């Protein structure tokens, strides 16, 4: 049940046109990246709010979910965006639930609750700028002086997360660049690390197997939680899990909330998203280019059972207890959108 | 000296876990001796510049330059050729050895060549001796190596069956061989290659198979748990295996093997006799070779251009050091064969067939 | 000073592995600051000095005796009781720890007395204040730990069968309290009984078990591999579950976990609830608490029989050091069962069981 | 086949003394250990050629595969007493039959080899007061600066082990009593190895899994090894074996090669015996010695599928290739004796 099937191409572009707007830069990949996607997901759906007009409440629920259901399919893969809807979905008919609770309860059909969903879309916008700020502060239970860390290409989330340690306790990680997608970001978060006094140490992707002998933790930082606790996570992280558990050493996963996702992942090669060659070959060979099959993908699917800990913004939780953040955070009839 | 600086390698002893491995090297012909045959010179600027330099190859050029080097010899004649000889053999691979350290397909070439020298009867003259010693090269040459590869190449090739789609990583030359002979025979199949940073050792065995009409597969190693669905064996040459059956290769080499058997994909590993050791390892940083951090700097698909990397500083930047192993060692229980000219071998057989030639 | 002191603290994370570990212990009255209750002045000697304290027992002990101290509570004329209450109460528990670490099962009493005091209705009085808090203990005492005892037992005591051959380990008292139910319950049954250095817990457990008539085995802890062939269920009970399903417990708990399932038996978990924890170790050393290194020097099948042995100058000669972790965390991959008094639980599942409890609005 | 077969209990005692008077030091424990019995077999054996007066080989080889037989059903489970036996019995086939064919070379069962054979049976003495020498060097290639490692109880063969990598490289090792047998011996000896300058740590032998997270390697001491290449080792090392296993930490045994054997471990409890209850119960309370089961194993049985490497007089050797060992040691037919 998408929107094409109640409002025309051209009067969405009227209606609500940011939305329009966002399909174009969400198909482009003008916007990528989970949480550039969360937050602009969230404020398209502020001025939806602010600009749809209605009478009973299962027109928003059956209209809001409509336009989600084409804001998945601009790009499906970039979880965050239905996660920040099928939250607001349940934001209202709690907000419902609630008013039309209390309401009986003042006793011995007012739609003018837009202004409290923007205050309830609010709020929760102002929870992704509090997402590392309260995860930073994890570390010193985990972090401590001498160990030995690894982690793999640019992730802030880790980032702050060691750097926050790295104010009281000295100790060193090790830093598998991504290759072929996060090298860039990846050598520079090294190149901060060591400013911050970490004993940071920057090895080739096919180093890991190496040097996890004498690894106490692995940190990994994904691009998204599936419903069954899989994780997406850019690529060449199942190396880093696939070695850790070679030698028994704790996988630990620095993720936000926001990524967590119900989508049960089915089939794989659906899943991960193949990016141009040219990051891994040169166009020039041009007898090679022609004579064979070059892929770059840049997403990576590592299994459940094999992450000790998961560092959120609400605390630290094993994966067998994930669900109950999904229950207590979405509702199961905004699985599918 | 050496009396100074045994002293200096050993306080590299210390937190960081990587302080022992040796990182001097000799890239110029500043300051170089005499003793040292040119030859023997042009081989270690080879050693310490080139980089698809296969195992096999070294240890080829190496023995082909000390025939050379024999031949060239002038024993002084107030001596015998047996004493004094080693000594200046030996006064070369010092040289040669501060260019590159000594591959395990080296070493045991020389640790053999050694005996030879202590073993024939002082009757002989010299210009016998030398002629005597560079027979024993020369079959060392086509009985340890090219024959023992033209073995391992049929016997490997037996194993690959119609329809398969099998894999390698960064360029062994004679995993090269094998699907070479696996095309002109017939068989049907296709190839994925694996490559990693920093010097792509694998877009040229990419180069090889496609002159050869090879259907491949090119990703970088981050791409392992995509591909490895399409997999159905694993080819690997090694650099040596160690005598508790671990395979002794490159960087990826275990995770290409690790990432296999959780694949249910069999592991198969292709290395000559000669290049087996007594050694044994319990990790991949006891005895390993250091390679320049610098070639990390380089960012994109291409070794040595015009990549400032936002790195280029480490060796000034406090706290923050590059680094690269170039070799490490996979367990057993991920390698499931060893072909080697004895034949279809379990790996951790390996120490019974050094037993087999010391009864010399 | 307590910064000063918070720099020695900081220093203390150096090459050692227990470098963090704190050792700082106080077992005695010296110096003791006026506001300490002699309720409280005999737990933290009990504390410091007794050896079978069950985690259980002390959060009993340490409740009846903080009931004593609000009983005998006086606020000033200008402040009401509820302000001004933690703060005495605070500069008790600072006593406290400095004589033993807080257990998991002390801790979240604090944790929720401190809560209570809070939400208490200011438009009370004194009197009326401390009476209801103390039920509130008292109700504490009934169902978290007393009543939830006696639900493990008979829903522990129902896996039990006959013929089986028990293993326990170090003498917990709940582990206790269920085979001496299964003896009067008339289940035919055997025990083994492992101990370990150095305070010898184990034979406390084979003096009871003994004298209520069960057949009993004593090995050392060095005798797993011998003595698993025997048995087919083993019985731990734990100082807490963590939440990452795992097991925190005594020492040799890891090993007994470990050697059992190596031989495929069942390592059964008897805890409470109230000692579950919100937070997760992913090794036995981050999180943890020592005991005197002098106590394994008396090399003697004894700790009071003052008879030496060749570490007894261990503290003088340097690269010599001996210790004696109290506790180490067991993976969930080695639990097979919970038994909390929500009935039989996946160790996994603690978590929940923690939140459920936060439905305290 | 026995010797009371072949000769009376008084002519044994009369030809052979110190036979029948090491079958008692054997019962009574009062040669012990495996070096000890190892070296006195070896003593009395000497004495026996030096003594017994024969024609044939045969007639030898039978003399000795019958105090053998004998000596090692005084106490069994001390196997290096048959394993000097076994490693006799070919020493004569060998010596024979290579003196047999530079007969019947020079051309193109004489009882002149009394004094060769003491002139190799003294051979083998020399080897025994030569092991833990020849051990000792091979640390420098798997011991490491701040290293940790592991070990448990007395084994000066492990102890030498170390203490020649201590007087070069600095490194920590934990030690874990061997309770209740080699307590003892296991305090004195981190006590000396302390003074040789290791950070040393001792531990009850419950403090196993609590430090092996952060341990690098174990390294172990055995009292035998068996035909499997299975151990038999002094009590409670199974605990240092199976925490390893489950650490992915690699293990690594130092022995001579006299402990090795073929006998095949059967039946375990015919392995492992006991020792006396005193050791970890005392007599005073009788209460409970009365009412419960004391016992006090001596031995220990780790299998062969957990040992990474064994350390050995003639070199490193994985497990698998222990039988070329044996059958380069011994001969397939004295394996039953």
């Amino acid at each position: 049940g998408p929107i094409s099937e109640f409002m025309s191409t051209i009067n969405v572009e009227h209606t609500y046109p940011a939305v329009s707007s966002l399909i174009a830069d969400l198909k482009s990949r003008k916007v990528q990246g989970p949480f550039a996607v969360a937050v602009e997901t969230a404020l398209v759906m502020r001025q939806v709010i602010s600009q749809t007009r209605w009478s009973t409440v299962d027109q928003l629920i059956d209209t809001v979910r409509a336009v989600g259901s084409t804001l998945v399919k601009a790009q499906p893969t970039e979880f965050s965006c239905g996660n920040i809807i099928r939250r607001i979905l349940r934001l209202i008919r709690e907000e419902y639930q609630e008013l039309l609770k209390t309401a009986d309860e003042n006793e011995k059909g007012g739609m003018d609750m837009r202004a409290v969903i923007i205050s309830g879309i609010q709020d929760v916008i102002d929870e992704l700028d509090k997402i590392n700020t309260d995860i930073e502060v994890q570390s010193m239970d985990h972090l401590h002086s001498n160990e030995i860390i690894l982690t793999q290409g640019c992730s802030k989330t880790v980032e702050a997360f060691l750097r926050f340690a790295a104010k009281k306790r000295k100790f060193s990680v090790i830093v598998a660049e991504g290759f072929p997608n996060n090298q860039k970001g990846s050598h520079a978060m090294a190149k901060r690390l060591a400013q911050a006094g970490i004993d940071t140490t920057v090895i080739s992707d096919a180093t890991i197997f190496a040097i996890m002998s004498r690894v106490n933790k692995v940190i990994l930082g994904t691009h998204a939680i599936l419903g069954n606790g899989g994780l997406v996570t850019y690529s060449g992280a199942q190396l880093v899990a696939q070695a850790a558990r070679h030698h028994a050493t704790p996988v630990v996963v620095c993720s936000g909330i926001y990524k967590l996702s119900p989508v049960y992942p089915y089939d794989l090669e659906s899943i991960i998203q193949l990016s141009s060659p040219d990051k891994i070959m040169s166009f020039n060979e041009g007898d090679l280019i022609s004579r064979a099959e070059i892929l770059n993908p840049y997403y990576d699917y590592i299994p459940p059972d094999l992450v000790d800990l998961f560092i959120t913004n609400l605390g630290g939780y094993p994966p067998s207890y994930l669900y109950r953040i999904m229950n207590d955070t979405y509702d199961a009839s905004d699985t599918i959108l | 000296d050496a009396n100074l600086q045994e002293k200096k390698i050993f306080e590299e002893k210390q937190v960081s876990i990587f302080s022992h491995l040796d990182w001097r090297r000799r890239r110029t012909t500043e300051n170089i001796p005499k003793d040292i045959h040119p030859a023997v010179i042009r081989l270690g600027l080879k050693l310490a510049n080139y980089k698809i330099f296969g195992s096999n190859q070294r240890c080829i050029d190496l023995l082909k330059t000390f025939k050379i080097v024999i031949q060239d010899y002038q024993t002084p004649y107030g001596t015998t050729l047996s004493r004094h000889l080693t000594t200046h053999i030996n006064s070369q691979i010092a040289y040669l050895v501060s260019t590159r350290p000594l591959s395990i397909s080296m070493g045991n070439a020389i640790r053999f060549l050694k005996l030879e020298i202590s073993v024939l009867d002082i009757d002989l003259t010299d210009d016998e001796g030398k002629e005597l010693l560079l027979e024993k090269i020369d079959s060392y040459i086509r009985d340890r190596i090219i024959i023992a590869g033209q073995v391992i190449v049929q016997a490997a090739t037996e194993k690959i069956q119609d329809g398969d789609v099998i894999l390698t990583y960064l360029h062994s030359s004679t995993v090269n061989d094998v699907l070479i002979h696996a095309k002109n025979v017939g068989k049907k199949f296709r190839v994925v290659v694996v490559d990693s940073r920093p010097e792509f050792e694998g877009r040229v065995c990419l180069k090889l198979l496609t002159e050869h009409g090879i259907e491949c597969t090119y990703v970088m190693i981050s791409a392992l748990s995509y591909i490895m669905q399409e997999v159905t064996k694993i080819f690997l040459g090694g650099h040596a295996m160690l005598s508790n059956g671990a395979l002794y290769s490159r960087a990826g080499t275990s995770l290409i093997s690790l990432l296999g058997h959780e694949s249910n994909v069999p592991v198969i590993a292709c290395c000559e006799s000669y290049k087996f050791t007594e050694r044994i390892q319990l990790d991949s940083l006891v005895y390993n070779e250091l390679a320049p951090g610098d070639q990390l700097v380089n960012m994109g698909v291409d070794d040595f251009e015009e990549k400032p990397g936002v790195l280029a500083n480490w060796k000034s930047v406090k706290n923050l050091k590059l680094l690269s192993l170039k070799y490490d060692v996979t367990p057993p229980r991920l390698i499931t064969v060893c072909v080697c000219e004895m034949g279809l071998l379990p790996s951790t057989s390996v120490p019974a067939i050094i037993n087999e030639f010391k009864q010399v």
